[PDB]
């Protein structure tokens, strides 16, 4: 019951999920080969949320790996965790995406999506009672953006009532490593609006900032930033897999995170984050963890909450903890900072408490915020977009691939309308 | 035989019942494997396990209770846990997805799929009864199953049975502490069946219990497990005079006759006086006189409320243990004396006492000590309108912008239903404004 | 006195009876070899109802095994209970039946029935005072349907006044495992009408439903479903073999089960059925057993009684029980459910009470119902029949074997007339 299909898409999608199924595969004591080597029978009661048991107690995930380039697949196969996936789930083309949206959504994506939805139906027809899906992908890539939004817009036609959420990486102007990532991000924000139930917006600068300031790292790679992100994605569905005192599925969050439809862009947050060495000097508690979660410097989205108001938040704690301290800390926050909350919603916070912490510490927590300050993201992109597009730069690589202008102007307007949706719900009483 | 039915709905409703059915196991001397031990060659339905335990053949006691959830997960804590062979297998009914804090899902979409399987469990327990007393629904206002499903069931229980008592043990939403943000949506919609179909709805909330644990009891850090042992002593005393001897016994129907003035004025809060920590249990004077005064304390309330803000309408003293009545009548007369305690002007004769001989049990690993006497006071007061004013205002805020409406309409109810259940609760709060006031000539 | 000849016919017939004479052979403490190893002299007083005592206290059943295929016979011989039968009673041909009615009734059946009625007369000429016969067979097979109804229609010419009953398995549309089972079932319903005294209609879906819901089995085979059915067939003739407080032969049922001739199609029912584990949680009592015998989910016929009215039922209890509780429970039922009974018959229920329960528990019971709701069976077949026959599909394998069309149209009309016999006796005052 309550299975989750994992569709990691693109290059970025595969890197995160590579590290994602290295965490989950530790949560449940899965061997690299696929056998089970746990001790506690909590690890197995709800293993089936992610893993198909196969013949002779091997555990094959329900993940589908999609790419338009053979490379990432060959890396994953040849690595520590190649053994863990089913080889019919490594679905990939040959001709690269171009870091071009048109090329992954119309030309070379449509060719492949038939051979992938046929793998979605291998997974969906085997489940007892499916709950949801998930992309892991990148707004700013070819396959992450384009092919991802082709997969999504073809699942709503098949499975129109399952919680489909994305962990999408969004561009930041301070750190650019692709010239047309405004073009590629604009045309996919357009698709995520109408098609998705929850969207966890993650940036790059926000992850260095955690590494530098909080964790006291020296030299971060993609390897390190997605290792964080995977500890968030584990937290989301903890109460789906572990027993808790308050439970919270995918659907439970969705329901009371999202005031209006369409405003389904969340800001995660993790706590605790210490350096090694500076762990014997923080006392690890619930007021300690709450103060980090309401800190700006522990947002994995490169914004400051202080430039708006949280509509709603959720607080997912993992550990042997109290309920008074939880119910109090979550109270003392929305009193002391009552101008940082939307006031037409009483009790902006939802708490959930699991019983099972991560496999090195006690008392973690995970903050998921629906803040109005996320329009700071959508405007920084729609300024770069409108500065290139007024010249019509880089246009022939897009009109060459089946698109035209009128897909742009509408997609620019769909991004600029929801800036005026966070804006309405920040102010006006 | 004075038999009764427990129904435990939703996560809160199940997890209370663990703490209820832990207790009766100790009350009647029953192992978690349903067995009375060898030192009971005395009278069993004379100790009257037979209101909560149908005695299976070969000395085995299984409840008259049904554990219902739309989610598989909660009850699976009862399978195993330690209660894995206390319960009949067929009275642990699981769905596959919960209502997910959505009243429309618990009442229309998901709830209907298991409602006939649950009503058929009731009949299998209803036909084994001789002298059925009534039902004890446990839930929480502000779940999906606790609100949506309970509303669906109480409709069906009124149609099939009618005549019997149907008690509720709700958890009311707390004014500051809340964990769902659509918590007020699910409370306005459960208003409808709570006043209409239930015969006597109790309300508790978590903050008023946090006070008691921390202050009277010096527990640093309560969990749900700690609060529900407290809840269970209130219910354990309610239903104790059905099932033990004492002078001035009180059936389930003698509450309603003595507690409830009018049709829909049936929301009495409970208290419980000897909430005393082990160390503080010496340095006691825990007489009848002190424990009667402690019921009338605005701090010892189970609801975030202050009876100094309203008038009592009835009270109802249910005592257990080493009791001499004249001590009670002399403690009543003190209560009538004080002018801080406002009864209404149409009550005159204050209230109903009831005594029972069976002393409570100290729950092992539990939070109380060993007390000789114990008192719930079920008591109608006009001060529970204040709990409502603090929650209508949260509903009226969110529904002013029609916030979470799109989730609810797309699940099997209307926009129109919010406007009816808001009027419905506004009329209750108008009844208590008009029931507090005396008439003059 | 009151002997029963057992003619298990076909593949299905042999499987049930294999398991049937594993129960009876336990009722009377018969060794696998054929010696007696009981303790109670009740087991021997009436052993002769089923068993010929042979030379030197071996006990050979009065069963005749008929087949058109050597296979089932070789299985039974080589199994645990091969020793128990007389080897002159394993009567079988070589050429298979085809799951063809014509092939078992005219061509290859008629060839063999001479060598089988000569075995019927070995058995019938040895009995003191014969009571009855019994097929165990399958409406939907070649030998169960065809050869069975050839054996029946040739016994009424010899033994025209013995209670001949069948335990016939009838097809269900939810579970199909033969394409022309309408053809094979239609042409044998035609013969069971005019020739049989009682007919216990059993289905497949009704037996999974008992396994899944009531017994809480996991993975049922034919092995498991017929193990149930054999516990019904034991119950039928219990009071014929054991002493009781009310007795009840084959003839006693027949007489007051059957209002009109021709309406001799019964619905069995067994109680109790618990899982192991869920036995210490049912209190075992007469009101407990009564509620199982009238619940729809404990019918071995895939119908709901609520779609009609019981004409008559019989209730055959086995155990050290009271007579008031029996006489009351059977009263409180036909008062509370008076619209579920035909009202032109007072006291729709016949009780019989034996003294001897099965060899694991106290207080079993057996429900045998003459419900009007059995036309739900005959119509679901006569819809499949009339959908194939309008095309004349699969016709040359039938007209090839000595039949013709006019055997079909008449046999379709004989099934469709008795639908209008259950219909008349349901409604109309
Ligand atoms: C001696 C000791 O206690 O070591 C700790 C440790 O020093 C700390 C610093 C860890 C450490 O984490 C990091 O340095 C880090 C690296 C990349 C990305 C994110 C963090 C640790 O590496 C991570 C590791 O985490 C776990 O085991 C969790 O279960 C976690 N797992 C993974 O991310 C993972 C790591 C390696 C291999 C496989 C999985 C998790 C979190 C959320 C959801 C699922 C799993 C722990 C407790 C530690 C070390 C090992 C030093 C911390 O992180 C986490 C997520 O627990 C960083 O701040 C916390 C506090 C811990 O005390
Ligand atoms: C502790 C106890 O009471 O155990 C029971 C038991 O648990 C139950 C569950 C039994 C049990 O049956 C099964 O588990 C089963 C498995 C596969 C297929 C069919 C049945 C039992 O095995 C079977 C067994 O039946 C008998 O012994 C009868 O004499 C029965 N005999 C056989 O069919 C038989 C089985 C194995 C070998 C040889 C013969 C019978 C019933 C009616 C008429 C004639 C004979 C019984 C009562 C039990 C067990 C032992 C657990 C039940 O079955 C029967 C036929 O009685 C299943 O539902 C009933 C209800 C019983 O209460
Ligand atoms: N006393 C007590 N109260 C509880 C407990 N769990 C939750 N509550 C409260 O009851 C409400 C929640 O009911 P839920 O468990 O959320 O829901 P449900 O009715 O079981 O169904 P879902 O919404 O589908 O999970 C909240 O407002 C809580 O404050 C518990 O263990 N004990
Ligand atoms: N978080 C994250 N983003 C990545 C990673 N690799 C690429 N990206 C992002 O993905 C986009 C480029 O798409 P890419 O994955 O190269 O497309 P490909 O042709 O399918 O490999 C950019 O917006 C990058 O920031 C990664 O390892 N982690
Ligand atoms: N109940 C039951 N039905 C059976 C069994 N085996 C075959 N059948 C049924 O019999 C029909 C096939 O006839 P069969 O017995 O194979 O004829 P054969 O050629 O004489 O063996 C189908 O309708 C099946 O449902 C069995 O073991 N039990
Ligand atoms: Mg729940």
């Amino acid at each position: 019951m309550r299975e989750i299909v994992h569709i990691q898409a693109g290059q970025c999608g595969n890197q995160i999920g590579a590290k994602f199924w290295e965490v989950i595969s530790d949560e449940h004591g899965i061997d690299p080969t696929g056998s089970y080597h746990g001790d506690s029978d909590l690890q197995l009661e709800r293993i089936n949320v992610y893993y198909n048991e196969a013949t002779g107690n091997k555990y094959v995930p329900r993940a589908i790996l999609v790419d338009l380039e053979p490379g990432t697949m060959d890396s994953v196969r040849s690595g520590p965790f190649g053994q863990i996936f089913r080889p019919d789930n490594f679905v990939f083309g040959q001709s690269g995406a171009g870091n071009n949206w048109a090329k992954g959504h119309y030309t070379e994506g449509a060719e492949l999506v038939d051979s992938v939805l046929d793998v979605v139906r291998k997974e969906s027809e085997s489940c007892d009672c499916l709950q949801g899906f998930q992309l892991t992908h990148s707004l700013g890539g070819g396959t992450g953006s384009g092919m991802g939004t082709l997969l999504i817009s073809k699942i709503r036609e098949e499975y129109p009532d399952r919680i489909m959420n994305t962990f999408s990486v969004m561009p930041s102007p301070k750190v650019s490593d692709t010239v047309v990532e405004p073009y590629n991000a604009t045309l996919s924000v357009h698709q995520l609006v109408e098609n998705t139930d929850e969207t966890y917006c993650i940036d790059n600068e926000a992850l260095y900032d955690i590494c530098f300031r909080t964790l006291k790292l020296t030299t971060p790679t993609y390897g390190d930033l997605n290792h964080l992100v995977s500890a968030t994605m584990s937290g989301v569905t903890t109460c789906l897999r572990f027993p808790g005192q308050l439970n919270a599925d995918l659907r439970k969050l969705a329901v009371n995170m999202v005031p209006f439809p369409r405003l389904h862009f969340f800001m995660p947050g993790f706590a605790p984050l210490t350096s090694r060495g500076s762990q014997q000097y923080r006392a690890l508690t619930v007021p300690e963890l709450t103060q980090q979660m309401f800190d700006s410097k522990n947002m994995m989205a490169a914004c400051d909450p202080r430039h708006g108001r949280y509509l709603t938040v959720a607080a997912i704690f993992r550990g042997r903890m109290s309920m008074k301290e939880v119910d109090e800390q979550m109270l003392n926050v929305q009193n002391k900072n009552s101008s940082y909350f939307v006031e037409w919603i009483p009790n902006n916070v939802k708490t959930a408490v699991c019983d099972i912490p991560p496999r090195g510490l006690k008392m973690s927590a995970t903050f998921i915020g629906n803040s109005t300050a996320i329009q700071e993201l959508f405007k920084r992109i729609s300024e770069q977009f409108t500065a290139m597009f007024r010249r019509k730069a880089f246009l022939h690589w897009y009109t060459g691939e089946g698109m035209d202008e009128m897909e742009f102007t509408e997609a620019e307007s769909n991004m600029n309308d929801l800036v005026s949706e966070y804006q309405q719900y920040q102010d006006a009483t | 035989m004075r038999e009764c039915i427990s129904i435990h709905v939703g996560q809160a409703g199940v997890q209370i019942g663990n703490a209820c059915w832990e207790l009766y196991c100790l009350e009647h001397g029953i192992q978690p494997d349903g067995q009375m031990p060898s030192d009971k060659t005395i009278g069993g339905g004379d100790d009257s396990f037979n209101t909560f335990f149908s005695e299976t053949g070969a000395g085995k006691h299984v409840p008259r209770a049904v554990f219902v959830d739309l989610e598989p997960t909660v009850i699976d804590e009862v399978r195993t846990g330690t209660y894995r062979q206390l319960f009949h297998p067929e009275q642990l009914i699981t769905g596959k997805e919960d209502a997910a804090n959505n009243y429309a899902r618990g009442h229309y979409t998901i709830g209907k799929e298991i409602i006939d399987l649950v009503l058929d469990r009731i009949r299998k327990l209803a036909d084994q009864c001789t002298g059925l007393q009534g039902f004890l629904v446990f839930h929480s206002f502000g779940g999906g199953t606790g609100s949506g499903f309970t509303s669906l069931l109480m409709e069906r229980l009124s149609v099939d049975y009618g005549k019997k008592s149907k008690l509720e043990f709700s958890i009311y939403p707390a004014p500051q502490v809340s964990t769902a943000v659509v918590e007020p949506y699910n409370s306005i919609l459960t208003t409808h069946t709570t006043l209409e179909h239930s015969d006597c709805a109790f309300m508790v909330d978590n903050e008023a219990i946090y006070d008691i644990c921390r202050r009277n009891l010096d527990i640093e850090r309560p969990t749900y497990t700690n609060l529900n042992r407290l809840i269970s002593q209130i219910v354990s005393s309610i239903t104790a005079s059905l099932r033990f001897d004492g002078a001035l016994n009180v059936d389930l129907t003698e509450f309603q006759t003595n507690l409830v003035p009018y049709p829909r004025i049936h929301f009495p809060l409970a208290t419980y006086a000897p909430v005393i920590s082990a160390e503080k249990a010496y340095h006691e004077q825990l007489s009848v006189a002190e424990i009667t005064n402690a019921c009338f304390e605005p701090a010892n309330q189970m609801v975030k409320c202050d009876p100094r803000h309203g008038k009592y309408m009835a009270c109802c003293l249910l005592y257990r243990g080493d009791v001499v009545p004249k001590d009670v009548n002399a403690a009543i007369a003190t209560i009538k004396t004080k002018r801080s305690i406002q009864f209404v002007d149409w009550c005159p004769t204050g209230f109903k006492v009831g005594i029972n001989y069976q002393p409570p049990t100290v729950v092992p690993g539990g939070d109380l000590a060993k007390v000789q006497r114990a008192v719930c006071m079920l008591s109608n007061t006009t001060a529970i309108a204040e709990a409502w004013a603090r929650l209508d205002h949260k509903f009226d805020l969110m529904y002013a912008k029609r916030a979470f409406v799109h989730w609810y309409v797309g699940e099997g109810m209307e926009e129109g239903e919010f406007s009816e259940a808001r009027e419905d609760m506004a009329a209750l709060e108008k009844d208590y404004e008009e029931v507090g006031v005396d008439s003059v000539e």
